[PDB]
Formats: C-alpha cells, sequence, structure tokens
RNA sequence: AGCAAAAGCAGG
C-alpha cells in the first residue's frame, strides 16, 4: 500500500481515515493512499475558474475539427 | 419502418433463468445503442440496461448486477438479454427500446420509439 | 485426423500469409554464455575472408592490421572482401554525374550543422563504452567522465560548449603521452570496442555478437552520418532514412519506374535477398576514399574532421569479452577465467573447437584485446555503406553499363533488390553474372545460399514484402501494450501515445489497436485496482468509486482512474483524456480537479516513493 | 588540429599503392573515370561468377528429419492430460488469497489412494519425489487446520525437495592460481546436444490443443463509441475474433501461463530463499454461472536469486492427470508419475471410476521466459494482426473490402487438415484457433531452432510460391538451405513437426 | 467483514439521540475504533482468526 | 537430477 508520495500540506485538508476507517496517509511529507485521491474527488472545494484551460483549451479546438 | 418486436418471455419459477429476444427492423441497427427498460404494474418504468454499438460498453441498474447479461448480434440485427437468478421483484413487463443517440452515457435514459411485449413472473 | 497450418499456407498467397512464418510472439533466445566465443569466430571468419590480403603492423600498437584493398582478385565464388579503390571512385564519379549539385548541397548542410551543433545532443544515447571502468555504461556518466578527465587535461573545450573544438581537443590530448596511462596503452584503450553479445537477434540459430563503439568516435560517426542522412535524403534509392509510408511508396515507385516495359521484347527478372557478411567484407578504406571524393572543393579542415572516422575504423582493437568459466568434473569446482591471460594459458583445458580457434587468434592478441581492421564493426547504423552499394545500382543506367541489359533498384544496409532487363534468360544470366562480379569487385558479397530471383511483381526487401501491388510489412513486432508504470495521469497518456505512434508508423491495424487499448485499460485497472464504478468486482478502493459514482451529476463523464469509462477509440487517440471529458463534467468535479491547492501539482499525477 | 600523429595513422590506414594522405587526396580530387571496370572484369577469373539455375519442380527433395531417440516433451506444464478441480462458482465479493481457493478445491476431491510410483524415472530417485508430494499434502492440511491463516506458505526444508532442487549442487567461485594446478578442469561441455526423432505424441497434443473447450475463458469490456467507418470495421473484426477465440483450449493455456508466470515472478522478485507453494490457479467465468477459480496443479518453487534476468530458476511442478502413462512412455522420459487413486467421472451411462495419477516432474524456466509467458495476450493480439493482414490483402486484390465475406459465411475455403488419402477443409473458426495455438506453442517452445527454421522455411516457401505461380524462380545454392535447415532441426519437437508439415506440404502441393 | 464490505452508504457519524447520561461522543469514537480496527487488520495483516 | 543449448545457471 501507499504508492503515492506527497507533502505535509495535505494533512490539514483531509483526515487520516475515511468513513470505513481505511487510511489515506501515514507517517513512518507523508505517504498518501490512492483512496485519498478518490476522497478528494467526492468532497473538495468547488470553484468555477477557467484558468486551467489557459493552454488546455487548445485540445478542444482540435476536437472541434473532428466533430 | 422502425418496429421492435420482442419475445422469449413467459412464466418461470423464482431463481430460474430467461432469455429475452428483441428483433428490430426499419433503421440502421449497428449505429444506435439499445436499452432494456421494465415497468412493474403500478410503478412507473425503470431502465434495466443500456448496451453500446460495439457491444463492449454495457451498464446495468444498481440492483441487477451479477444476475443479468445483456448482448446483441449485429447479423440478424437483434438484441439478447439473459436474466439469471430471477428475484420475485424483477416480476415486471420488460421493454426493448432504441436510444436517441449512438451513445450510452450522453444523456439520461429516455427513449423516443415504440415497444413490443413482456411477460411476468 | 491430423492437422497442419502449412496447407492453409499452400493455397493462400505466401506474401500475404507470410506472417505465419513470423513466429516471434515469444521471448527471443538470447546468449546465456559469454559471446567471446562468437566474437572469436567472427574475427576468425573475417580474417579468413581476407587471408590473401597482406598485413603490416601498425606503429605504436604492436598489432597486425590487414588491408584487403589492392589485394588480388578472388579465386572462388566463396565470398571474400577483395576490392579495388578505383571501382569506388569511378562509382562515385558516375553518381555525382548522375546527381549534380547534390554533393555540394549536402556538404553545405554539414557545414551549417557543424557550426550550429552542440555537445548537448550526443549524451542522449544508450550504452556508450566508457574507458575508466573498462565496461559499457550510460552516456550521461560518460560525458561527465570525459569532461572531468579533460578538465584534468591541458585542454579547455568542455567549457567551450561547442563540439568540433571538443573533438579537436579530444584528439590533441589523445595524442598526449600520459593522462595515468601511457601513449600506446592509451591509444589501445581509446580505440577499444566492447564485444557485448547480441541479444534479441530474431531469425537465426547462432549469434552475431554486435560490438558497440565508445563516445569519442560517436561524434565523428554522428557528423558523417548526418552527411549521409542529407545525401540519402536528396537521393531516391536509399531505404534507411526514408521511412514510414513514404518509404513504402518509394519501394513501389522504383519498381514502377523500372517495371514499365516500353518495347517489351525482353524478359525481366528482379532479384531480392540479403548480402551476407555485410559487416565483414566491407572496409573503412573504401569509406575514407568515398569521403575524400564526396567533399571535393570544400574547406580542408572539414575534409579532415570528417575523414577522421574511417581511419580509426581502419585500426581498432576490440576486446573479447569476459572470458570463460572452467569447471572440475570430479571435485566439482568452477572459476571464471578472464581472457586477458588467454595469450598465456596452455591449450589443454579447453574444448577442441575452442582450442583451434585460440591458436588461430592467439597470434592476433596484443594486450589481450583482438586487433583487426579488414572489416566493419558489427551492427553500426553506418548507411554510408548504402551510399556505396547504391552506386552499383546506379551503374545500371543504360548510358553506363553500355550494353543491352541494365540494373536498378534500392538497397538498405543489408537487403537489396535489383531490377534487370535483357532479351532472354541467357542475356539476363549474362548481366546478372556481370553484376555479381562487379559487386564483388567493390568488395560486396551477395550470398548464393539464402537469396533468390524471380520474374517481376514479387520481391522481398527489408521485410516490406512487395507482391504485384501489395506492400505488406513486418518490420518490427508489436511491443508490450502495457503500462509504463509512473502514475494514473500519464501512464494512460503514454500508452495511448505509444499506440498512436505504432499505428501511424507501422502496420498496427485499427482492428488490433482497439483490442490493444482494451488490453491496456484492463491492465490499467487491474494494476491501480480501479475498475468501473458501476461494477461488482471488489478491491481496496472500490468503496470510494461506488461512492463518487453516485455522488456525480454526469456519470459517464469521468476520468477512468476514478471509476470512469474509456471513451477513447481509433478516432481520438492523440488528444488527452480530460479534454474529451471536460465539458461533459460538472463544476464540482472539474473544480476539484484543476486546483493549485492539490499537492499533486493534473491532480491524478504524483511521484511514488522510491524503493 | 590533426597533430600529425593522426596523419601518421591515416597514411598507415590507406591502401598499399598510396603511402600518404596528401597524395591520396590529390589523386581523388584530380580523379576521373577511365573505364577501369571493364579491364577489371575481363581480367577476372571466370570461376568467380554466380550462375543461375532452374529451381525445377522435381528438384527440392523432401527435407530429411533427423534420426535418433524419440522426441520428448519439455513444456512447463502439460497441456492435454491435465485437469482442473473446480471451485463451484463462489460469490462475487469474496476475494481470495489463492492458496485458500486451491485448498478449497483440493478439499473438494476425495479419491486419494496411497502413493506408489507408476512410471520408473530410470534416472534420479522416484521415492524422493513421492515423499515430496507427501510433504506437500501434510504441510497444507497442517497449516490450514491449526495455524493463523498465513496468506502464503513456504515449505519446510527436507531431503526430498532439497534433493529435487539441489541447493548443494552449486560449485563456488575461486581464483585461477589456486586451481590451475588441478587438471580435472575443463572450459565447459559446450557442444551440440543429442539428436531427436519426430514422434506422434506432439501431434496429438496439438490436435487436442486446437480443439474447443466448453467454457468462455475470457471476457472483454467496453470502449468509446463508434462513429467513423474504420471504427465500425475494427469493432466487427475484433468481436468476430474474440468470440471465436475465447472457447479455445489455447486461450486456456494462455491465461494459465500468464497467471503461473505472474505468480512466479511476484514470488521470485519478492521471495528467494524459501521453497514456496503456489497453485497453477486461473480465473475463468462459466458460460452460464459465476467466476470460477480452477486449480490445475500445485507448484513447489525453488529458490531464486536472479543476479541477471537470463539466469535459470529451478522448481518442481505437480499437475494432476487422468490418462495413464505407459500408453506413450516416449512422451515423457522426465516425469515421475505417482498414483493417487480414483476419480469417479460420470459418463452418460454408469460411472467411469478411472484411476488418478500425478506427474511430479521437475523443471526450471527463467526470468525472461516468465516475462514473455506473462505477455501472451500480445500473442493473441498477434494472431489477430495476422488474420487482419490476410483480409487487408484480399481487400487490396479485390476492392470488395468485405470482412463479412469470410468471417461468418459457411464456405469451405481453408485447408488445415491432412487425412489418409484426403485433405480436409475448414472455416475461419478452426483456422483462427489454429493460428492462435501455433503462436502459443511458439511462445512455449521458443528455441533458436524455431527461429532458424522460420527464416529458412520462409525463404524456401517464398521460392515455392514463386515457382507454383510460374514466376521462373532461380536459386544459386540450395543444398545450403537444406543443410542449414537440418542444422536447425536439432531436437525440438515443435520444430520437428513444423518440418514434417513442411514435408507433407511439399508432397501434397507437389510444389 | 465480507457482509459489512457489501454495504455502502456510510455517512459521517454524528449522534442522533442524546443519551442524557454518560458521554455520547465516547461511544461514537468507539464505533470509529471498530471500523478502523477491522479495515486495518484485514487489509494488512496475516489474517488473524479472532481479533 | 533439471533447465537449455555449439555456453550457463544449478546463489553470492
Amino acid at each position: 500500500k501507499y504508492p503515492i508520495t506527497a507533502d505535509k500540506r495535505i494533512t490539514e485538508m483531509v483526515p487520516e481515515r475515511n468513513e470505513q476507517g481505511q487510511t489515506l496517509w501515514s507517517k513512518m511529507r507523508v505517504m498518501v493512499s490512492p483512496l485519498a485521491v478518490t476522497w478528494w474527488n467526492r468532497n473538495g472545494p468547488m470553484t468555477s475558474t477557467v484558468h486551467y484551460p489557459k493552454v488546455y483549451k487548445t485540445y478542444f479546438e482540435k476536437v472541434e475539427r473532428l466533430k | 419502418q422502425v418496429q421492435l418486436q420482442e419475445s422469449g418471455g413467459g412464466m418461470v419459477q423464482p431463481g430460474g433463468s430467461l432469455r429475452l429476444s428483441c428483433l428490430a427492423s426499419g433503421f440502421t441497427f449497428s449505429n444506435y445503442a439499445m436499452t432494456w427498460v421494465r415497468q412493474a404494474p403500478g410503478k412507473g418504468p425503470e431502465w434495466v440496461s443500456m448496451v453500446s454499438n460495439n457491444g463492449a460498453d454495457t451498464t446495468y441498474t444498481d440492483s441487477v448486477k451479477g444476475r443479468f447479461t445483456i448482448s446483441r448480434d449485429n447479423a440478424k440485427n437483434t438484441l439478447y438479454l439473459r436474466m439469471n437468478n430471477v428475484k420475485p421483484e424483477d416480476s415486471a413487463v420488460y421493454y426493448c427500446a432504441k436510444r436517441r443517440y449512438g451513445g450510452i452515457w450522453t444523456g439520461q435514459p429516455t427513449d423516443y420509439d415504440y415497444l413490443g411485449q413482456g411477460t411476468v413472473t | 485426423m491430423d492437422v497442419n497450418p502449412t496447407l492453409l499456407f499452400l493455397k493462400v498467397p505466401a506474401q500475404n500469409a507470410i506472417s505465419t512464418t513470423f513466429p516471434y510472439t515469444g521471448d527471443p533466445p538470447y546468449s546465456h554464455g559469454t559471446g567471446t566465443g562468437y566474437t572469436m569466430d567472427t574475427v576468425n571468419r573475417t580474417h579468413q575472408y581476407s587471408e590473401k590480403g597482406k598485413w603490416t603492423t601498425n606503429t605504436e600498437t604492436g598489432a597486425p592490421q590487414l588491408n584487403p584493398i589492392d589485394g588480388p582478385l578472388p579465386e572462388d565464388n566463396e565470398p571474400s572482401g577483395y576490392a579495388q579503390t578505383d571501382c569506388v571512385l569511378e562509382a562515385m564519379a558516375f553518381l555525382e554525374e548522375s546527381h549534380p549539385g547534390i554533393f555540394e548541397n549536402s556538404c553545405l548542410e554539414t557545414m551549417e550543422v557543424v557550426q550550429q551543433t552542440r555537445v548537448d545532443r550526443l549524451t542522449q544515447g544508450r550504452q556508450t563504452y566508457d574507458w575508466t571502468l573498462n565496461r559499457n555504461q550510460p552516456a550521461a556518466t560518460a560525458l561527465a567522465n570525459t569532461i572531468e578527465v579533460f578538465r584534468s587535461n591541458g585542454l579547455t573545450a568542455n567549457e567551450s560548449g561547442r563540439l568540433i573544438d571538443f573533438l579537436k581537443d579530444v584528439m590533441e590530448s589523445m595524442d598526449k603521452e600520459e593522462m595515468r596511462v601511457n601513449k600506446r596503452s592509451y591509444l589501445i584503450r581509446a580505440l577499444t570496442l566492447n564485444t557485448m553479445t547480441k541479444d534479441a537477434e530474431r531469425g537465426k540459430l547462432k549469434r552475431r555478437a554486435i560490438a558497440t563503439p565508445g563516445m569519442q568516435i560517436r561524434g565523428f560517426v554522428y557528423f558523417v552520418e548526418t552527411l549521409a542522412r542529407s545525401i540519402c535524403e536528396k537521393l531516391e534509392q536509399s531505404g534507411l532514412p526514408v521511412g514510414g509510408n513514404e518509404k513504402k511508396a518509394k519501394l513501389a515507385n522504383v519498381v514502377r519506374k523500372m517495371m514499365t516495359n516500353s518495347q517489351d521484347t525482353e524478359l525481366s527478372f528482379t532479384i531480392t535477398g540479403d548480402n551476407t557478411k555485410w559487416n565483414e567484407n566491407q572496409n573503412p578504406r573504401m569509406f575514407l576514399a568515398m569521403i575524400t571524393y564526396i567533399t571535393k572543393n570544400q574547406p580542408e579542415w572539414f575534409r579532415n574532421v570528417l575523414s577522421i572516422a574511417p581511419i580509426m575504423f581502419s585500426n581498432k582493437m576490440a576486446r573479447l569479452g569476459k572470458g570463460y568459466m572452467f569447471e572440475s568434473k570430479s571435485m566439482k569446482l568452477r572459476t571464471q577465467i578472464p581472457a586477458e591471460m588467454l595469450a598465456s594459458i596452455d591449450l589443454k583445458y579447453f574444448n577442441e573447437s575452442t582450442r583451434k580457434k585460440i591458436e588461430k587468434i592467439r597470434p592476433l592478441l596484443i594486450d589481450g584485446t583482438a586487433s583487426l581492421s579488414p572489416g566493419m564493426m558489427m551492427g553500426m547504423f553506418n548507411m554510408l555503406s548504402t551510399v556505396l552499394g547504391v552506386s552499383i545500382l546506379n551503374l545500371g543506367q543504360k548510358r553506363y553499363t553500355k550494353t543491352t541489359y541494365w540494373w536498378d533498384g534500392l538497397q538498405s544496409s543489408d537487403d537489396f533488390a535489383l531490377i534487370v532487363n535483357a532479351p532472354n534468360h541467357e542475356g539476363i544470366q549474362a548481366g546478372v553474372d556481370r553484376f555479381y562480379r562487379t559487386c564483388k569487385l567493390v568488395g560486396i558479397n551477395m550470398s548464393k545460399k539464402k537469396s533468390y530471383i524471380n520474374r517481376t511483381g514479387t520481391f522481398e526487401f527489408t521485410s516490406f514484402f512487395y507482391r504485384y501491388g501489395f506492400v505488406a510489412n513486418f518490420s518490427m513486432e508489436l511491443p508490450s501494450f502495457g503500462v509504463s508504470g509512473i502514475n494514473e495521469s500519464a501512464d494512460m497518456s503514454i500508452g495511448v501515445t505509444v499506440i498512436k505512434n505504432n499505428m501511424i508508423n507501422n502496420d498496427l491495424g485499427p482492428a488490433t489497436a482497439q483490442m490493444a487499448l482494451q488490453l491496456f485499460i484492463k491492465d490499467y485497472r487491474y494494476t491501480y485496482r480501479c475498475h468501473r464504478g458501476d461494477t461488482q468486482i471488489q478491491t481496496r478502493r472500490s468503496f470510494e468509486l461506488k461512492k463518487l459514482w453516485e455522488q456525480t451529476r454526469s456519470k459517464a463523464g469521468l476520468l477512468v482512474s476514478d471509476g470512469g469509462p474509456n471513451l477513447y477509440n481509433i478516432r481520438n487517440l492523440h488528444i488527452p483524456e480530460v479534454c474529451l471529458k471536460w465539458e461533459l463534467m460538472d463544476e464540482d468535479y472539474q473544480g476539484r480537479l484543476c486546483n493549485p491547492l492539490n499537492p499533486f501539482v493534473t491532480t491524478h499525477s504524483w511521484i511514488p516513493k522510491r524503493n | 588540429e590533426i597533430t600529425g600523429t593522426m596523419r601518421r595513422l591515416a597514411d598507415q590506414s590507406l591502401p598499399p599503392n598510396f603511402s600518404c594522405l596528401e597524395n591520396f587526396r590529390a589523386y581523388v580530387d584530380g580523379f576521373e573515370p577511365n573505364g577501369y571496370i571493364e579491364g577489371k572484369l575481363s581480367q577476372m577469373s571466370k570461376e568467380v561468377n554466380a550462375k543461375i539455375e532452374p529451381f525445377l519442380k522435381t528438384t527440392p527433395r523432401p527435407i530429411r528429419l533427423p534420426d535418433g531417440p524419440p522426441c520428448f516433451q519439455r513444456s512447463k506444464f502439460l497441456l492435454m492430460d491435465a485437469l482442473k478441480l473446480s471451485i463451484e462458482d463462489p460469490s462475487h465479493e469474496g476475494e481470495g488469497i489463492p492458496l485458500y481457493d486451491a485448498i478449497k478445491c483440493m478439499r473438494t476431491f476425495f479419491g486419494w489412494k496411497e502413493p506408489y510410483i507408476v512410471k520408473p524415472h530410470e534416472k534420479g530417485i522416484n521415492p524422493n519425489y513421492l515423499l515430496s508430494w507427501k510433504q506437500v499434502l501434510a504441510e497444507l492440511q497442517d497449516i490450514e487446520n491449526e495455524e493463523k491463516i498465513p496468506r502464503t506458505k513456504n515449505m519446510k526444508k527436507t531431503s526430498q525437495l532439497k534433493w529435487a532442487l539441489g541447493e548443494n549442487m552449486a560449485p563456488e567461485k575461486v581464483d585461477f592460481d589456486n586451481c590451475r594446478d588441478v587438471s580435472d578442469l575443463k572450459q565447459y561441455d559446450s557442444d551440440e546436444p543429442e539428436l531427436r526423432s519426430l514422434s506422434s505424441w506432439i501431434q496429438n497434443e496439438f490436435n487436442k490443443a486446437c480443439e474447443l473447450t466448453d467454457s468462455t475463458w475470457i471476457e472483454l469490456d467496453e470502449i468509446g463509441e463508434d462513429v467513423a467507418p474504420i471504427e465500425y470495421i475494427a469493432s466487427m473484426r475484433r468481436n468476430y475474433f474474440t468470440a471465436e477465440v475465447s472457447h479455445c483450449r489455447a486461450t486456456e493455456y494462455i491465461m494459465k501461463g500468464v497467471y503461473i508466470n505472474t505468480a512466479l515472478l511476484n514470488a521470485s522478485c519478492a521471495a528467494m530463499d524459501d521453497f514456496q507453494l503456489i497453485p497453477m490457479i486461473s480465473k475463468c467465468r462459466t458460460k452460464e454461472g459465476r467466476r470460477k477459480t480452477n486449480l490445475y496443479g500445485f507448484i513447489i518453487k525453488g529458490r531464486s536469486h536472479l543476479r541477471n534476468d537470463t539466469d535459470v530458476v529451478n522448481f518442481v511442478s505437480m499437475e494432476f492427470s487422468l490418462t495413464d502413462p505407459r500408453l506413450e512412455p516416449h512422451k515423457w522420459e522426465k516425469y515421475c508419475v505417482l498414483e493417487i487413486g480414483d476419480m469417479l467421472l460420470r459418463s452418460a451411462i454408469g460411472q467411469m471410476s478411472r484411476p488418478m495419477f500425478l506427474y511430479v516432474r521437475t523443471n526450471g524456466t527463467s526470468k525472461i521466459k516468465m516475462k514473455w509467458g506473462m505477455e501472451m495476450r500480445r500473442c493473441l493480439l498477434q494472431s489477430l494482426q495476422q488474420i487482419e493482414s490476410m483480409i487487408e490483402a484480399e481487400s487490396s486484390v479485390k476492392e470488395k473490402d468485405m470482412t463479412k465475406e469470410f468471417f461468418e459465411n459457411k464456405s469451405e475455403t481453408w485447408p488445415i487438415g491432412e487425412s489418409p488419402k484426403g485433405v480436409e477443409d475448414g472455416s475461419i473458426g478452426k483456422v483462427c484457433r489454429t493460428l492462435l495455438a501455433k503462436s502459443v506453442f511458439n511462445s512455449l517452445y521458443a528455441s533458436p531452432q524455431l527461429e532458424g527454421f522460420s527464416a529458412e522455411s520462409r525463404k524456401l516457401l517464398l521460392v515455392v510460391q514463386a515457382l507454383r505461380d510460374n514466376l521462373e524462380p532461380g536459386t544459386f545454392d540450395l543444398e545450403g538451405l537444406y543443410e542449414a535447415i537440418e542444422e536447425c532441426l536439432i531436437n525440438d519437437p515443435w520444430v520437428l513437426l513444423n518440418a514434417s508439415w513442411f514435408n507433407s506440404f511439399l508432397t501434397h502441393a507437389l510444389r
């Protein structure tokens, strides 16, 4: 377990265990679990910013050529 | 013209099996995805399964996983559904329908065409 | 009842069903044992090929070097690397006469590239031979090694950043008598070339023993191969630098150009095959002569800095490898014997075939490493050899064969495909015997065993089999179709990009490529455990997937590593995944994804803990 | 910045006629062609010339297979005679550490007689392998009944297993000076091995291995929808393909091999110093039920420290068997067959009650062969690639471009069978199966003999197609092809059978 | 464990009934300890028969 | 004993 590595900053945002109790991160930075990711994507800050298509909007243009 | 005539249904005993067939004619079959949608007497319909054009992307309801197996044969332009371990609550009238688009997930499960028949156990 | 796939191969056309004779769907055999025996046999074979040629010892080396050129004409059809430089020069002369201005233009391209080039490019190689540890090592460590030893030396070109000054100062300190290594030992150590048995040689029984060069010669071969790439790009008969479907069309185009039979009162055959002993019967002397002729009327310094490669080809002392591992039968004990002492040991512990090989080579051993230069180094991507051999095909312009019959075609590094014409079987036999003779007079040996000949329409070349108009190809086998092993964000991307490259370049049909993507996503999920949300399979993770999968608003619009479906197919492979999903996703998920608050930066991306 | 010493080396590198770099450069720069080539040609011996010949219809003699002892099997797991103790369709949420699924399946079967050997090995020591199997059964019952459920079990060191893997068989590295005094030493017994003769057993194994098993053996998921044309053509081709392939026994061997090799590589990279038990376990979905974990056979992995990937790892393998030995004792000179009593098979009438024997052979594979046996899904894919290449060729020669023209029609168009005084024809189904199984055996009996044969049979068959279509082919030296083929036919049965197939092909084609 | 593994639908624990005596949060954290202990033993230990 | 081959493993 614990394939993923990441900083200590994540420790504040999310718990050490989920509802079932299986762990997201543990110390010997902290090792983080892949479950930790899928916990972010269920509950996390929602923000309607469109800055990240700064350059990712390029690929949409290539798809408009297809469809 | 587009018509969907289904068959293979009948009476069975609880915990058995059934093989529902649906023959479609009048349109380009290999292009559109297909759906099984059932309706129990008294309750509005509920979608049973959605199957792709390739027959590779399949999706079932949250209460029928492991018991059902949906498939299709493009030669005779036909749709097969294998129901195993029939629970008493699956006792409803089953419906074969042809999706609006060729997709499965694009849009919520709703159809725009006709229907055949369905048996009850 | 008995069964056979050979009879489906009976009826079916051979070239279309040829892949059935492509059994490479399993691990290649490899060489468990030290290649040194195969090396000794290769050296024995090439020195036997040039035994008529005289040799004289090189100064400061102690080593016999054989010069086959200006040797006699061969006696027997058995191959032998005997050639005459005049043939080479008149060949290149007819070439430039045929293709005017091509030489000077490629030369100017070489000038501008050497002026613009930089040392930073060469270090991105694989297993250049280092001289300190006396073992093949990576190229970055190699560059660090040479620049630090040069910092110790009196030269200062590693600080310059340019490259030709770097090669020049390599040469200057290479002429030094001490570094902690004397001049003779150092010149034997710089010219040394690891033996390093071939691995993955598909389609043989015994092993070729590909030997590899070091970094110091690598830049010289880089420059001359850049010239070769330019001149072959401006050529129409090369096969190596031309590639992909353009190469596929070039094959068909040359057979078009020569198969058109105006006044077809003459029968026509079109050879294919494989020129055996390509890396043996050739020679660097012919290469140096070619080089001198190619850069006519140019800056003298360029002439020199591009002639330096064939000369150090012309004297090279490759190693032999590890050695052997003798063993006691009764007492049952074994040891490795480094062959550096092989020029001292008795000739009784060994095997008899091995023994006779040793006595053949034991004279030819100086510092233990075998010396030889009648023959090319095994397995280099030279392609100036194609520039050579294609001139032969150019001789069969009817102006210059000066007879009724005439040849033409194309020729990559080992394969070759002539196309001839003559009024009868007798005339074609006459002209092809003339060609085979000529091709030997330049020191190129067309084998008579594993080659053949036929009417036009069907001919092999470089495995791009060409039946009448069909151009099936089996150049390289499909590789792996498995994850790259980095992260759920880019592994998928890497796999799709690899699939796209191998369908666009090679002949991965889409019918197999969808299935390849299918196996790939299966492996992706089974590795990262992350099957579909709407499933019934269990694992560690599946809790959160079955949680988020209902948590969503748009269900199919999800990335695959978290419960999502794979909307890829052969239409939309170059694009990434989240571009295809983005506006099919709701702002909660999309906002959770692209956010600098993630430690992940692309939130699926990350670094795994080292192990 | 030549420094002259390079001019020295250069002037020494040149041909003998010219002694300097500068005279060479002046000669070349001042060079012109004067028709030297014709003087060279006329000067030459006429002996040195490549003479064509008519590669006539009656010329190519039947390639003579080598003669010697009978060919013997070397597969890492037997192929036709094996059987599988089912699990009877467990649930869908219950994962299983594989030992417990195996144990459950071994627990299912009763019919264990006392072990007594049925085949004399003729070498080694048969009783020791008997007692090895005994240790296995005892260890398994003892761990599971009365310990804290260990996920993975490694056996106990004994005379039996330690003999059958030879942890003492290693000699030790030493310096040269201390042993040069000894005269017993030899470089190595590096020589050709014993010849072998073709026999009938491998043909039977292949025939069984092309045949349809009953189950499905492989699933396949969904992919993005299909809009463009080429997408639909790819979809239909792959669907036809996988549906035809899935009911193979070749695909059974495929998943079996993949799981076996993955398990072994996991173990060896993760565990070296310990004799491990592993099952030959494979996951198969029943056509009409649930997922089924079949137990083919146990494994006793031998210790594995892989300083290089090329290195061999040795082990012992136990795969159950119904069919008796001594019907084909040539097929194995290597097995060590035990008796393990009866299994009560049920036929349409009565009950068979045939005995049960076990083939506790030993072996050793590799790291590399394990990797390439893990990647046999590629081999399946490669069979698809070949079929698609055939069909694209038929689409280029005929613009119909019709996959459906061949994939499903009832049309006898493909011969793969040779019968007494007959040739059988089959459909694309049998042929896709056969091409697959050929590639699988290529993946199992991969050996340089095969690659040599492949190149040489390829060239000669190409020449024979050139002949049969009246394309006036020629070959300069032919007995070279024949002797090199005979060189590559050393011992491998699969090679040998491809050669007998080549032979009968020559005969029935008549070229 | 297999049956508890079957069910999904676990929200965060917050008490719904005031005990009016004792300490409700402590029983909440007891239940938390239970779930955590069960997942932790079964995922990453040598399968103890009784915990 | 075995693997597999014109040389190596069978632990360092």
